[PDB]
RNA sequence: ACCGGAGAGGGAACCCACU
């Protein structure tokens, strides 16, 4: 019913007025461990090899 | 543990004036007289050395690690 | 690489001066564990001296 | 459409301290200027520590850090150094850094205080502040040793502004004031009657505030820079002004070669 | 009592208890009976004189202590059993005279009422002027301010031991901190708060701190762990500390290995950081197998000094104690001494940060939304009488129940010294210039800096490790572990309806797996 | 002899009893530690009440 | 712990000096887990012979 | 079910509009032909989006009624939402 | 991502956010999206799960999403509302008597991602153009939104007498063509309750607006904080010393009253109420007195508060506290109970040991007659401890009841 | 009630009364899970409690 | 870890722009100015500076996230008169006016060390 | 190869090879600390 | 190919603490 899962951060959290309520920021640590899968295509291809 | 360098909110140099400070107040000279013979006017700086406590003086007091 | 585990110096930059350790390194790039800070930050090998 | 024409007089010079007023300005030059007066007037201050040998009880980094809050006499010298990152040298030149030395042992029963005396500067003219105090007062404690303690460090010092960081900050206080009467009401008092007196307040006793004034416009802006002892007061302020000049500058020469490429 | 009160036979502890409608009379002389001493009064005074306080003053000399003062028969042990028998009184002057009579009938009196605290409870200034779930958050948050815990830590090779740079005992201060020594080992600076509403970056129960006071050393602290490793354990494998080579040991990470000496440990003073060896470690594999202790990951800091010794068994025993400052950063969390916790939201520099008529920028800034509900009158009578102790050169008293000193009489001492009576100044914005319209509540109080970083709380995942019984990421951030999608985030879910996502997060996020199954029998094949 | 039996710091017969603040200091103690609590494996335990 | 009678977790008046009325853990200890007093001190027993 | 038997809502829900959209951009990132001419966009995402806007999702939705029956609704058929 | 605070209680816990990349190392969010996850900074931590799939990430995004969560099923309201610095100063902009100059008026339109670019004309021309705060909130309101509500504050005769339409207090909100006309903004418009300004303007125009509304709301709002501000002071909680008079009378009859009925029931000349015995129905005339001294000292608190106060400036606009916090500050703490009745008889027969045997009075049962300010004196203290030890058990005990 | 007026009576007493604890403290509960709930819990013709 | 290096507030990376122009589509003679690596203290004089122009419509200066080190600067003007012109007329007035104050104070300096 | 030692008790550095029992070679005490390392450290004054 | 980048690193119990 409940179980550990992957591709999760969790930190403390504080305020911030200068973005919406959308929005939600969080550390160049975190945002560079945790990853997506992004499937190639000729669109992003290029985008893709530089990265 | 020992008197920081500068006011954490002026700046002012307070490194220097914990010395004279605690001569002044071998002395008649109260608090409210040494803070101000040493020229500290904003209370900022005055609390520098009013509320500091000089735990170097306790450390010190053990042996050091080599000789 | 032969620059893993060398105390380095970036000569060039706005980190100009700094002394730290190579955790890993490339052909381009390498990775600079820096002493001073609590920061491991990746630099040119152009820009390292080694000691 | 043009720019206003501001006048200065002094009002108290000293070695500590410069106080002075501003006329025929704007709030927003004023608040610049005292801004400046804190983050981008650069000064000489200790960046790079490197300790030798630290039997103190005081550990590396506490101490690199008293270090670097030690200020530095640089009155001159800052206009002719560079920024260690501008400068095309290695690590360290005396064109872009000062060296300092410090070495010092305990020997004898009685605590040996470490002070700011003891850095030895590679520039004569670039020391603490502990140049000339005659016309007994004491010197920067950096920490105190126990017999047979020691510590041996070198280091260099780096041209900064105060937006790096505070050891760069050449001002102590800087008191900023406008309309020290509430003529303009900027703020709101709800009782005046409890509000001391400013010091630049021209009014008797029987009036608590100006009356107000639906045309007035903020001028004659009140500086008191107080300076921590590395430049001058007197040439802090100048060298803010030269720096504020440069970036306006600097910012106008990219607009002027943005536009003409977008052209 | 005769006898009690000259230790002649009863010793003080005993209590005698009379019950008086109900005719037992009990002696209790035995151990764990909790009692607190307190002062005698015959017909309607005080056994308690000048020559007492006269004679117990020039202590050290005379050496008249506590243990005479009992012996004088002034002072007598009350537990509760016969704190039920007794009438007392709170303080001698305010009950113990001719009035409209109440009692006129006591038999003890208090000492001083601030001593019914405890001791995290007695470092509150005011705490009578506080809601008192506010003195029970403080009085537990106490216990985590960081300061110099104890004078010989750098003797003691001591696992979290966590000390600040510039302790300072408060500017305000109770009369019971000086038996607590909590101004001999203080946890906090006297900082110049300013409880307004700045950017917005405090709203929530958050705080601003200056930029440029924490360059200059404001709260910054220096962080201790210490790692422990003992050699040994079975007939041919041996532990031993060494360098690791590679051709040799078979098991390594691709940790660098140079840091160590080549008795197997590093020299103190050497810069290190996540996955660097520190003690190496290998067994004898019946070439050999490596069970270094490697650095907890996401640590960054410098090695203090290393110990060799030898353990109870004789064993080669080593602990090595890390250096690592934390400087502080927004989340980290503060908190003042009236149960007022916050993380930092932001840290301006001094020429973002508002300032008064003279230079003073607060260096921190608080929401007063965090006042009118935790009615917390306690913090802003400290900010005020702390400005008022600055400026007068005194040290504040803040005993609970002193009644020598309330709002108006700090407010008229405040206005002699060139400010507003109430402890309001006008600050200007930082950004524009421009004085802001409301007055600013500012002056100095002293907060805290609790042990709760969020450089130690911060952690990812991205297919880490994996458990051993059941293949789900495991727990816990030094693991390496993954966050708990738990039942309630499951109905949460549910509730959203999105099946896809629920399906993603308990499946193909935890444990994906494949299995064969018969057609005809459901068993697994 | 039957064992040894933990003892508590600070105490009547801890080795640190009635000890001056010069003595702690080279034995390496804090004059201000209370005491009060046992050293086993090298670790402070304290008895709650 | 984690029981639903509150009673012995409640402050008691004869808790008067002797122990902490503020000073208490705000997690599932709340009442149960209590410091002591500044000048309260426990008896440590005698023979009433 | 018969085309003439339609007893279900002629509004695309909020499931089906999230769901759809999530595995037609899911087929437009596995390189699927595009149904409506981008201009220049690179986004899956977006691109279901506009194909969902214009009417142009090449999938049609199966709606299992509680007796055990079903209703083919083509998404160009039913009425978005947004 | 999706974003939720641990305690999940209901849907509005777990919301999907779009990620911006920011410098330290630690989670920030808007401070409306604090009240859905019940957050409150103090030492929060929540924990981000990035979906992976581009399937589940596009069906977080159409169902999951921040703006599309702002009114609940549970009560047909919004759950997000202008809270905590940026309620307080819309309060204190959106009043009669703001008026904005030229270039604070263009410093706070530069802060609107909603706007047009195009300057109204201001309400006053000459002698000297000013803006007023209601005609900045016109623009900061989206589209063509009509509603009308009532400020805190808005007395009851207002709307039977004449300037019903024409309001002296400037209550009574009233929004046409997306435009505020007239009204204060409190917690009653721009909050979570029901039929509020944000819930019509999610219900007219999209989530995704209503997002853009609450983003220009706090933006230009706490950027014209930066020029009004908003403080709390000891200053703050002192009274006229008129009012400290009249509170110290009001308890000084308050108690003489309990002590006459106290000398009722002595003398047995007090009658039992019927459908009561005679020790409740004295508990019950000692806490009539004592509720009605504390109400009338209260009153008396917020009739003496000045129109410049930061307590009254929080509580009208609903963004912290409540009117009785004022009272318990200025005028009365009150009278600590402990299981809804008065302090109980610890001891033999007595509270504690500072009174006397069988004293029912108010100081002798938790009547606390000190207010924060005058401090209070031991007896007083511990029985506030006593009291607020009871709610903070009550605290923990309820969540291990409640998550069953 | 389940003894007395049957199974429907019980739904409607149940609901009132656990409106009664909800709408006591002042807020709201939309009618919707209210009814959800005494459905759900007398949908089998005796009082199904949740346990 | 994730704490940004002191430099960053004012050092332009490899390939940024200290100056990015961006004309703004919703009303006419308008246009957006993003200043790279610079904050209030330049943004307020300058805005103060742009508002004394007879010929500016509009003029604002706002920092989009103090995290970031940015400011955008926003200016209408009369038709016939461009925001530009006029942002480099303000710049170029600021600069005459740092320059007459520094003169107007080593004066004051130079006759206060005894005059 | 040397990595000298230091006394606890007497602050003596002391020869010690590996695989040594942990004493001193006068006053018989058991506890050592290593050295100060000789590797080049750089602080920034922040 | 000279090793193949090897990382998966027990667990149970209790205690404290955070929201």
């Amino acid at each position: 019913m409940g179980k550990r899962v992957d591709f999760s951060a969790r930190t403390v959290i504080t305020p911030d007025p200068n973005l919406s309520i959308d929005q939600v920021g969080v550390p160049r640590s975190i945002a560079a461990n945790m990853t997506f899968a992004e499937i190639v295509t000729p669109f992003n291809i290029d985008r893709l090899q530089e990265l | 543990m020992i008197i920081p360098v500068r006011c954490f909110t002026c700046g002012k140099i307070v490194g220097n004036k914990w010395e004279a400070y605690l001569g002044l107040l071998q002395a008649e000279y109260t608090e409210g007289d040494a803070l101000d013979a040493l020229g500290l006017k904003r209370y900022c700086c005055r609390r520098m050395l009013l509320a500091h406590v000089d735990l170097i003086e306790k450390l010190l007091n053990y042996a050091p690690l080599e000789k | 690489n032969e620059l893993i585990g060398q105390t380095v110096r970036i000569s060039q930059g706005p980190y100009k001066g700094y002394i730290g350790v190579v955790k890993d390194a490339t052909e381009s790039t390498a990775r600079v564990e820096l002493h001073s800070t609590c920061q491991t930050i990746s630099v040119d090998r152009q820009r390292l001296t080694t000691v | 459409p043009y720019a206003n024409q501001p006048t200065v007089r002094i009002t108290e010079l000293t070695d500590e301290n410069v106080k002075f007023i501003i006329e025929n300005t704007d709030l927003a030059v004023a608040n610049s200027i005292r801004r400046v007066f804190i983050a981008e007037v650069p000064i000489i201050a200790i960046d790079w520590v490197q300790i030798d040998a630290n039997s103190s009880v005081l550990h590396d980094e506490f101490i690199a850090h008293r270090l670097g809050l030690i200020p530095l006499t640089s009155d001159d010298i800052v206009d002719k150094l560079q920024y260690s990152r501008d400068c095309t040298c290695e690590e360290f030149c005396p064109e872009c850094s000062v060296e300092f030395t410090l070495d010092v042992r305990c020997n004898e029963d009685q605590t040996r205080h470490v002070t700011s005396r003891d850095l030895i500067s590679n520039s004569p003219r670039v020391i603490p502040v502990t140049s000339r105090n005659r016309d007994e007062q004491d010197d920067i404690l950096i920490v105190k040793l126990r017999k047979g303690q020691e510590l041996r460090l070198r280091a260099y010092a780096k041209k900064g502004f105060g937006k790096e960081h505070a050891k760069w900050n050449p001002t102590a206080g800087v008191a900023f004031e406008y309309d020290p009467d509430n003529a303009l009401r900027h703020t709101v008092y709800p009782k005046p009657e409890e509000w001391p007196k400013s010091e630049y307040s021209e009014l008797d006793e029987d009036e608590s505030q100006a009356p107000y004034d639906p045309n007035g416009k903020p001028e004659r802006f009140y500086y008191n820079v107080e300076s921590c002892g590395s430049l001058r007061p007197e040439t802090i302020v100048l060298s803010a002004l030269s720096g504020l000049k440069k970036k306006l500058s600097d910012l106008q020469t990219q607009l002027s070669h943005e536009i003409q490429s977008d052209v | 009592r005769k006898l009690r009160r000259q230790m002649d036979i009863i010793v003080s502890e005993v209590s005698m208890i009379r019950d008086i409608r109900e005719r037992e009379i009990r002696i209790y002389t035995d151990a764990g009976r909790i009692c607190r001493p307190l002062l005698i009064v015959e017909k309607q005074k005080l056994l308690l004189k000048k020559r007492h306080i006269d004679q117990l003053k020039e202590r050290e000399y005379n050496n008249y202590s506590w243990q005479d003062l009992v012996a004088s028969g002034v002072v007598e042990y009350i537990d509760t059993l016969e704190e039920e028998t007794v009438m007392l009184a709170m303080t001698p002057d305010d009950l113990q005279e001719k009035e409209v009579a109440y009692c006129s009938t006591y038999t003890h009196c208090e000492i001083h009422p601030s001593m019914i605290l405890g001791v995290c409870a007695s470092i509150i200034p005011f705490p009578d002027h506080n809601q008192s779930p506010r003195n029970t958050y403080q009085s537990a948050m106490g216990k985590q301010a960081m300061g110099v815990y104890i004078t010989n830590f750098h003797v003691r090779m001591d696992t979290l031991a966590h000390v600040l740079y510039y302790p300072q005992k408060p500017l305000v201060t109770t009369r019971s901190m000086e038996y607590l020594r909590f101004r001999e080992l203080p946890a906090g600076i006297n900082s110049i708060v300013a409880i307004a509403s700045y950017t917005g970056y405090n709203q929530e129960d958050s705080v601003i701190m200056n930029r440029s006071a924490v360059d200059r050393g404001f709260f910054r602290s220096v962080f201790y762990r210490s790692y422990k490793e003992q050699e040994s354990k079975g007939f041919d494998q041996e532990e031993v500390f060494e360098k690791p080579t590679r051709e040799t040991c078979q098991g390594m990470r691709h940790a660098i290995y140079d840091k160590l000496d080549d008795d197997g440990l590093i020299a103190p003073g050497v810069r290190v950081s996540g996955d660097d060896v520190i003690i190496g470690k290998t067994v004898t594999l019946p070439t050999k197998r490596d069970c270094s202790t490697f650095l907890r990951t996401s640590e960054t800091g410098i090695v203090d000094q290393v110990m060799v010794t030898l353990n109870q068994e004789g064993y080669k025993f080593c602990k090595i104690r890390v250096r690592s400052v934390r400087i502080p950063q927004i989340g980290d969390k503060f908190a003042s001494r009236h149960g007022q916790k916050g993380t930092c939201g932001i840290q301006y520099r001094q020429e973002d940060m508002p300032f008064t008529c003279e230079g003073i920028t607060p260096d921190i800034i608080i929401n007063p939304h965090a006042i009118p509900s935790r009615m917390t009158i306690g913090h802003l009578i400290e900010c005020l009488q702390g400005k008022v102790s600055a400026n007068k050169g005194e040290i504040g008293d803040a005993t609970p129940f002193n009644d020598a000193v309330n709002v108006q009489k700090i407010s008229n001492l405040l206005s002699d010294y060139g400010y507003h009576l109430r402890g309001n100044e006008v600050l200007y914005n930082g950004f524009t210039g421009r004085k802001i319209t409301s007055q600013i509540f500012i002056g100095p109080t002293y907060y805290q800096r609790l042990k709760h970083m969020v450089d130690d709380k911060i952690h990812s995942r991205a297919r880490g490790p994996i458990q051993i019984l059941n293949r789900q990421p495991m727990e816990g951030r030094s693991r390496d572990g993954g966050l708990r999608f738990g039942e309630m985030e499951r109905d949460c879910q549910i509730a959203h309806g999105a099946a896809q996502f629920l399906r993603e997060r308990l499946f193909e996020a935890s444990d994906p797996y494949q299995v064969h199954v018969c057609n005809l029998c459901g068993i697994m094949a | 002899f039957i064992g040894k039996i933990p003892i508590m710091l600070r105490s009547t017969y801890c080795l640190l009893n009635g000890l001056t603040d010069r003595d702690l200091c080279e034995l390496n103690e804090c004059p201000l530690d209370p005491g009060g609590y046992f050293i086993i494996n090298g670790s402070e335990k304290v008895l709650i009440a | 712990r984690d029981g639903k009678l509150a009673k012995p977790r409640q402050l008691h008046n004869t808790l008067w000096g002797m122990v902490c009325p503020a000073e208490t853990p705000e997690g599932h200890a709340v009442g149960l887990v209590k410091n002591l007093a500044l000048m309260a001190y426990i008896s440590v027993g005698s023979q009433p012979s | 079910q018969a085309n003439q038997k339609r007893i279900t809502t002629p509004y695309m829900t909020k499931y089906e509009r999230a769901r759809v959209l999530g595995t037609r951009a899911l087929q437009i990132a596995m390189c699927a032909p595009v149904m409506v001419e981008l201009e220049g966009e690179t986004d899956p995402l977006l691109i279901a989006m506009k194909e969902l806007k214009a009417r142009k999702i090449p999938i049609i939705i199966r709606r299992y009624l509680p007796d055990g029956s079903y209703e083919d609704w083509g998404v160009d058929e039913l009425i978005i939402s947004d | 991502v999706i974003f939720n605070r641990q305690p999940t209680l209901h849907k509005m816990s777990m919301m999907g956010h779009r990620v911006r990349i920011l410098p330290w190392s630690t989670f920030r969010l808007n401070l409306s999206v604090t009240t859905p996850y019940n957050a409150d900074f103090d030492g929060d931590e929540m924990n981000l799960h990035l979906p992976q799939s581009l399937e589940t990430r596009a069906e977080i995004q159409e169902l999951a999403m921040v703006p599309r969560m702002i009114v609940t099923p549970q009560s047909n309201r919004p759950v997000m509302g202008i809270v905590q610095d940026t309620l307080t100063a819309v309060r204190k902009f959106t009043k009669r008597d703001v008026f904005l100059e030229r270039g604070e008026v263009m410093n706070l339109l530069m802060f609107l991602s909603t706007w047009d670019g195009k300057v109204p004309q201001p309400a006053i021309l000459k002698p000297r153009p000013l803006w007023t705060g209601k005609q900045i909130f016109s623009l900061i309101i989206p589209g063509h939104i009509n509603c009308i509500r009532t400020h805190s504050t808005h007395p009851d005769d207002e709307d039977s007498g004449p300037y019903k339409h024409i309001s002296p207090g400037d209550t009574k909100v009233v929004v046409e063509n997306g435009e505020l006309i007239m009204g204060i903004l409190c917690k009653k418009s721009l909050g979570t309750s029901a039929g509020s300004l944000v819930h019509i303007s999610y219900l007219e125009m999209g989530h995704d607006i209503t997002r853009l509304f609450y983003s220009n709301i706090q933006t230009v709002i706490n950027n014209w904080l930066l020029i009004e501000g908003h403080t709390i002071g000891i200053g703050d909680s002192i009274a006229d010393s008129k009012t400290y008079q009249d509170i110290q009378n009001t308890i000084k009859k308050a108690k003489q009253d309990v002590i006459e009925v106290i000398e009722k029931a002595h003398n047995n000349e007090l009658e039992p109420t019927p459908g009561n015995t005679l020790r409740q129905t004295f508990e019950n005339q000692v806490n009539r007195i004592l509720n009605d001294a504390r109400d009338k000292t209260g009153s008396s608190a917020q009739k003496s508060l000045s129109e410049y106060n930061n307590f009254k400036s929080m509580v009208v606009s609903g963004a912290k506290g409540s009117k009785i916090n004022i009272s318990q500050v200025i005028a009365v703490v009150g009278q600590q109970n402990v299981e809804g009745k008065r302090i109980p008889f610890g001891f033999k027969h007595r509270t504690l040991p500072h009174f006397i045997k069988d004293d029912y009075g108010p100081e002798s049962r938790g009547f606390v007659e000190n207010s924060y300010l005058a401090g209070l004196t031991p007896t007083e203290f511990f029985f506030h401890a006593m009291g607020g030890r009871e709610g903070l058990i009550d605290t923990a005990v309820k969540t291990a009841e409640t998550g069953y | 009630i389940f003894t007395v007026l049957g199974i429907e009576a019980v739904r409607k007493a149940l609901e009132r009364e656990l409106y009664h604890v909800i709408s006591f403290d002042g807020s709201y509960v939309n009618y919707r899970h209210l009814a959800l709930l005494c459905d759900t819990m007398t949908c089998r013709g005796h009082l199904m409690a949740i346990t | 870890m994730n704490a940004p290096p002191a430099f960053e507030s004012f050092l332009l990376f490899e390939g940024e722009k200290k100056i990015t122009i961006n004309k703004d589509t919703k009303v006419p003679n308008a246009c957006l100015f993003t200043i790279n690596k610079e904050d209030h203290t330049l943004g307020n004089i300058i805005k103060s500076q742009l508002l004394k122009d007879p010929q500016v419509l509009f003029a604002g200066y706002k920092v989009p996230h103090p995290l970031e080190h940015k400011i955008i600067i926003r200016v209408q003007t009369t038709p016939d008169y461009s925001p530009q012109e006029a942002f480099t007329n303000a710049i170029t007035d600021l600069i005459s006016e740092l320059s007459l104050l520094e003169e107007r104070f080593r004066v004051a300096i130079k006759d206060k060390q005894e005059g | 190869q040397p990595m000298i030692y230091i006394c606890g008790e007497c602050h003596t550095e002391n020869e010690i090879k590996s695989r040594d029992p942990i004493r001193c070679r006068e006053c018989g005490y058991r506890i050592m600390y290593k050295k100060r390392t000789k590797r080049l450290v750089v602080f920034d004054a922040r």
